[PDB]
This record gives C-alpha cells, structure tokens and sequence, in this order.
C-alpha cells in the first residue's frame, strides 16, 4: 500500500530546461531543491538564487526578483560575491539526483536560473520540495 | 556555496571473468 | 695530501632474473 | 684539534649572483641559508624562496619552480600575498652576514633567486647548509 504523499509533502517545478517558475514557500516552514540530468553534459553548470516579495498592484503575485545573501556556516569559507550559488558537477551521472537547500528564507518567494542560457543549460532539471505546511 | 548530496538511482551489474593458471610449459 | 671523504645522494635500485631448473628430459 | 666538519655539516651555493641553483634537502633533517655582501649595495634587494618536485620522466632531477607559501606564527603579520620573501637591508656592512630559514619543507629541492636580476644583485651571495643526515 502507497500513499498520497502529495497532500503532506507536495513539489513544483522550478526550472524546465527552458524558462524558470517562481515558486511560493510561505505556507511551508520547510523547503529544498532537488536536481536531475537527461543527457550527457559538455562542462559545470552554475546557477543563481533568487527570492521576490508580494508585489504593489496585488499581494499575491512577485515582484522584481532579488538575488539572495550569503550565510557563513559555523566556521569556514565565504562566497567571493558575497552571495549564494549552485554548481552542478560534470561528472553527474544521467541516473543520479541531488539535493541542497539554502540556510535563510528572506522573503516568501523563490527563483532559480541559470548564469547562462544556452545548449548545456537545458539538459537539467530542478524541482522543489515542501514540508511542513502551516495553515 | 551549496554543497549537494548525490547519491544514483540504478544499479548496474558486474560480469568479471575468474581466471586460473594455465597448465605447466618447460619455460 | 688530503683523502676526500665520499657519499652519494641517489640509492638507484637494481634487478636481476632468477632461473630455475628446466623441464625433465631423458638422456 | 680540527675536525672534517664537512661530513656532518655539508654547504652548498644557492645563488653565486649570476645563476640560482636547485639544493637537494630530501636526506637531511634541518637546512638554513647564509647571506653575505662582497660591496657596498645601493638600495634593497629583495629575493624568493622557490622549491620543485621530483621530474616525471627522471626521480634524479628535479621538475619546475613553485613559489613556497607563508606561515604565521604565534602572533604576527602574514605577507601581502600569502608568499614567503626576503629582504636585506641596504646598510649591511661588507665585513658581516646574515642568517635565516623557512619553517616549512614542501618538497625535497629549494631553490632561492632574486626578484630582478641588475647590478645591484650581483653583490650577494648565498649558501644553503645542512644539520644531520639520515641515509
């Protein structure tokens, strides 16, 4: 017997391959990422996180998008930028997934894109996972 | 800097010859 | 006249084969 | 009455004021340089500390320079790139010397040249020792 794991820990698409979603985290207190590969790639693949708030004209809809802060850990290096990324390995394998999630929520949207649309960008695939809905 | 956890999804398997010594030969 | 006191500074290996007895033949 | 104190305590040029030469160090356990002057400088000359690897194609000579990093001790200051130097000062007199040394090792040769290579470096002279071998 399976469940309807939906109802308690839904996801949504984040990045296609061709056009990133914004996606809503305010109703859940917990959140992350998780990446997949469809072909064979040609070089890394770094990406940019952003976050958006509610816009003027409508509380319900994001507005501008805001890149993220970074967030030293207990001890250790600091981005050079001073702001958070991704990067996706060439070695990943076409039958592997991976995951990460930021420390910090900021405001009660997130994005993801890449650097650099081109041929290698779309060979990927984000999705993000829910937890813990508060309503 | 995110550090992902990565880990596969399938399995594959593994097909290696056992070889033994080949009989003696005057050398 | 003054005797020079020598060491060098490489410890180059070497090898060499071992051979064992061949075949038995009748004679 | 006198000893044969080049058995224990062997020397070596590093640096004749033309050409720099690499000091093998991989047999013996401590090692220090010696600078002395043979005229009056005309300002400071500045020198790096370099060190090499076995080469690939022959373990008997050595490969390329590399540039040794810093060390901080207890307290102090660590150089403006992080990279070991030298300096002597322009008011050392003919009739004396100077001695230092590098707490690291890094690999078994070292080398020592100076920053620019003109008129005023053709005054120095340095010369590598040894403390104790082990072979």
């Amino acid at each position: 017997m399976n469940f309807n794991v939906g109802v308690d820990f839904p996801s949504f698409i984040a990045w296609d391959g061709t056009t990133s979603f914004p996606v809503k985290i305010d109703g859940f207190n917990q959140f992350g990422f998780t990446f997949k590969v469809i072909e064979e790639l040609t070089a890394d693949v770094p990406f940019n996180i952003f976050y958006h708030e509610a816009s003027e004209a409508d509380p319900c809809v994001p507005g501008p998008a805001i890149r993220v802060p970074d967030v030293p850990f207990c001890d250790g290096v600091a981005t050079a930028d001073g702001l958070a990324t991704v990067v996706i390995p060439e070695a990943v394998a076409v039958d592997s997934f991976c995951a990460g999630s930021v420390p910090c929520f900021n405001g009660p949207w997130i994005s993801i894109a890449p650097v650099t649309v081109n041929a290698d960008s779309a060979k990927v695939q984000v999705t993000v996972t829910m937890k813990g809905a508060t309503r | 800097m995110i550090k992902l956890n990565c880990r596969p999804l399938c399995q594959t398997p593994t097909a290696s010859r056992l070889v033994s010594p080949p009989c003696f030969i005057c050398r």
